[PDB]
């Protein structure tokens, strides 16, 4: 398999669609867009299929800049994948453009890094300067979190007493004979000391090698967050909450202002764990107690909720019907 | 105008006394002071000048302070954090016999959709009165349980960032000791939402990460994870797994072995835990957001006044240099401008001393001297303002009948009507 | 054409406050709301639209039936 | 409306030429304000206007 039907499966246990199934799904619902339509208006005769929709993948150069690609599918390099679609609509014969993001929940699940939020920043930016429509597929774990691996592996505890553990421990340290393989990284800055008659290097900043993982993601994630908010200013800026969404994945759905949800999906700031650990006890069983359909659909953060994606991404071209092409 | 100024009493080169504690405490006590402990008077400084701080909206959404101060005579609005643990009284509605008054507990450090709210009106109205922004950000994140997201939590979240994008006046946010930021509460706050004007500070006893140090050790460090660390550190376990992978034992023995090590296993597991907790808040130093590029600076909190003086006048006098650019030439973009102060800087001066531009004091001073100077030197500044705007309004002529030729021959006429004789002549020769 | 929507109901409708879990003495509850009357989640709805329906560039078209805002405690 | 505005290579839509209209005398009068409030590029707005004229409007130019 080794791609494409490996990643669908993964997807699919998760109550969600493959990422590159949403421009088959699209050209499907626009199909039922010209059918439904049709008791409302003496609209031509539809567009075959194949002429229907024409779309190129957006990708990252080495630069930051996008590149129009077309190139198989299952190609992404990182969780999140972006288009350009053009197609045909009723009330829009010839010439109707849109840009489409989405995350891959199969990615590294969902998590946002900063090569995610570089693209999110970039395809919207070219929305803007085309003026035309920002649709936005979440699902995703919030932002990417993670440890210094290497350190994790090779740190040493300072006991207050070795052959007790529970009288506490002092510090954490490396030995010198793996400080000198990390250190030139500015993975971990350490002070020296002797305790003991040993040489130590009490770890007090731990930074880590791997980029995607420390404060970087802060940054890219407000980035982005301004985005949206000016997205919503400038163009039509529409959401479709497929699986999940959690912490900046909420509040760029949040900031389109404009939310499908699909059954069996929560929109969240916090889990369930995190919240029964604070407060001492198992006081929610599930997360859909705290962002399910019953508390975002009568609260009016979700516009309107669906059964599964392709109703969704239907619900979307509905709302598309009434607009205009651009903002000129 | 600008903000007015005044010749404060309080000086710019005290340090602040009050240190913001890892236990609760009132937000209000680090901007105005508060008496000291021990005697009768004796007022303990804080960080903004002395009877300055001056609060709005005090008994609503208690969990956040917002109010007015000055800063060595510089007007400016706040934003603070509470930490500790407030009441809400809830009245009960006359209407229904069957309703009851309530009280709900609201932990500190945390947005709930009032104080979240409370926060946007104030940035909202600060903006507009025309004052820069100091924020004092100790938030831990948003509220998540039903009540909140069914209170819609998530709505006043986005318009925070909705406010903060829109801000044209300095903001300064400047994480404090002992204080965090978590996740949620970066994305709505972080500079790069406004970075023509929001600047982001911490001190050295700060911490910011995604997630605290709890709920990535709840992720990262499982109970399997754990055991792994365990089999390098401990010398009991070490000795036992040791003793177990060892062939031609006995079964018995690879049994008792294998009791052993689940026992010690399971005896463990709190301290390592607390292990993998100091782990993990090894990496939310501010050293690691100072090299990773996400703040401007770190700051020691008993200069920081002395710093935030210092920064915010030298920003209000580019505000002032800037805009008169702005009005000279209203295409440029930002960066442009700064790139163009710079070498202005530079060339008057001179390249030796291009190394003062990254000292608050001197350039403020040489900024004061060459706008606030007349009839004097001259504010070679001035002169080079009016160039500028000389060029643009000469290319908006060019611009003007280049793209409209039709209208060109009446134009030529009307400026040789209000020119010198030997000017006609160089129209006509040439 | 498309236009944006907005009406006002008279019938009187029934909001259900479910409890919340963390606090045992907690009870779920019903609210009478009645027709023809602004409540702040109905004027939080009607200007949410509004706001929603302009930045998308569509007409507005509202039918008011409104006898005023709701002055309890 | 809907005549005027939609109608082209037909009657001509003389709404369009009335518009053209105000959008050369605006022109002209931005390029009047302009170099009236700042005279001090006036001989250089000249030169330029020069450059693209046929020369029956040069002799204008130099005449008049
Ligand atoms: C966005 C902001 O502003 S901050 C908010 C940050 N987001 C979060 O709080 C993350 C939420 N944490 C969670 O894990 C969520 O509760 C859920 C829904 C993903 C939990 O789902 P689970 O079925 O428990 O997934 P699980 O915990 O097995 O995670 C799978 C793996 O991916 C990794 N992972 C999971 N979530 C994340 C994340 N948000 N970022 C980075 N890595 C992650 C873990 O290391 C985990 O390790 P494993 O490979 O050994 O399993």
């Amino acid at each position: 398999k080794d791609l494409l039907q490996s990643k669908r499966f993964q997807a699919q246990s998760l109550g969600t669609t493959y990422i590159y199934d949403i421009p088959e799904m699209f050209r499907q619902s626009l199909i039922k867009l010209w059918e439904s339509m049709s008791t409302q208006a003496f609209l031509p005769s539809p567009p075959l299929p194949s002429d229907m929709l024409t779309y190129t993948e957006l990708v990252l150069d080495d630069q930051g800049q996008l590149v129009h690609m077309n190139r198989l599918p299952g190609g992404n390099e990182i969780g999140m994948v972006a288009w350009k679609m053009t197609f045909k609509s009723p009330e829009y014969p010839e010439g109707r453009d849109i840009i489409v993001i989405g995350n891959d929940i199969t990615y590294r699940i969902g998590s946002f890094g900063p090569q995610e939020d570089l693209l999110f920043l970039r395809a919207s930016e070219l929305a803007r300067a085309e003026g035309i429509p920002r649709i936005y597929v979440s699902a995703n774990s919030g932002a990417r979190i993670g440890l210094a691996e290497e350190i994790r592996h090779m740190f040493h505890v300072a006991w207050v007493d070795p052959e007790d553990p529970y009288k506490g421990y002092r510090y954490l340290y490396l030995t010198p004979q793996d400080y000198k393989r990390v250190s030139a990284l500015n993975s971990v800055h350490c002070e020296h000391v002797e305790d003991e008659g040993e040489s130590r290097y009490k770890i007090t900043d731990i930074i880590g090698k791997e980029e995607g993982i420390g404060p970087e993601n802060l940054r890219g994630s407000g980035m982005i967050a301004g985005e949206s908010s000016l997205a919503y200013n400038e163009i039509i800026t529409i959401s479709l909450v497929t699986c999940r969404a959690i912490g900046i994945g909420a509040y760029l759905v949040r900031l389109g202002q404009r939310t499908i949800q699909v059954e069996n999906s929560h929109l969240i700031l916090t889990g369930a764990g995190a919240l029964n650990k604070v407060l001492g006890r198992e006081v929610y069983t599930s997360n859909n107690q705290l962002g399910g359909i019953q508390i975002m659909h009568n609260n009016g953060v979700t516009h309107c909720t669906v059964c599964d994606d392709f109703e969704g991404v239907f619900t979307v071209l509905h709302w598309l019907s009434y607009m205009p092409k651009s903002v000129h | 105008s600008s903000v007015p100024l005044l010749n404060s009493k309080d000086p710019i080169d005290r340090i602040i006394e009050f240190v913001p504690t890892k236990t609760p405490y009132d937000p209000r006590w680090m901007l105005a002071g508060r008496p000291h402990p021990t005697q009768k008077g004796q007022w303990l400084s804080g960080f903004f000048d002395y009877g300055s701080f001056s609060e709005i909206m005090q008994p609503w959404a208690q969990t956040v302070v917002v109010g007015r101060a000055r800063l060595g005579g510089i007007p400016v609005g706040v934003v603070a954090v509470e930490t500790r643990t407030v009441e809400l009284s809830i009245p009960a509605d006359p209407a229904n016999l069957d309703s009851e008054a309530k009280i709900i507990q609201q932990a500190g450090q945390v947005w709930f959709p009032d104080s979240a709210f409370k926060t946007y009106q104030a940035i909202k109205d600060f903006n507009r009165e025309g004052l820069p922004l100091m924020v004092f950000a100790n938030w831990r994140g948003f509220s998540g349980g039903m009540k909140d997201m069914y209170d819609q939590v998530l709505k006043f979240g986005a318009y925070i960032v909705d406010g903060l994008r829109e801000c044209c006046q300095p903001v300064l946010v400047y994480i404090p000791p002992q204080a965090e930021l978590r996740g949620g509460s970066w994305v709505v706050i972080d500079s790069s939402i406004n970075p023509r004007h929001m600047e982001m500070y911490a001190d050295r006893e700060s911490r910011g990460s995604v997630l605290e140090p709890e709920g990535t050790v709840e992720i990262k460090f499982r109970r399997k994870d754990l055991v792994k660390t365990m089999r390098r550190v401990d010398p009991v376990y070490i000795h036992l797994a040791e003793r177990l992978g060892t062939p031609e034992l006995s079964t018995a023995e690879r049994k008792e072995l294998e009791n052993k090590l689940k026992e010690r296993e399971e005896f463990l597991i709190p301290i390592y835990h607390q292990v993998a907790v100091q782990f993990a808040d090894l990496h939310d130093t501010p050293g690691r957001m100072q090299e990773k590029g996400v703040i401007s600076d770190i700051l020691d909190w008993k200069t920081s006044r002395t710093f935030f003086y210092w920064r915010l006048r030298r920003l209000l006098l580019e505000d002032l240099v800037k805009k008169k650019i702005h009005n000279a030439n209203p295409e440029l973009t930002d960066g442009q401008i700064q790139a163009m102060l710079r070498r202005w800087f530079v060339e008057v001066e001179g390249t030796v001393k291009a190394y003062v531009w990254d000292n608050n004091k001197d350039l403020a001073e040489w900024l004061e001297k060459q706008l606030t100077e007349e009839d004097g030197v001259h504010s070679v500044i001035e002169e080079n303002i009016k160039c500028i705007s000389r060029d643009y309004v000469l290319k908006q002529i060019r611009s003007l009948v280049q793209a409209n030729p039709e209208v060109a021959m009446d134009s030529i006429i009307h400026m040789t009507q209000h020119i010198s004789p030997t000017q006609r002549a160089e129209v006509i020769r040439i």
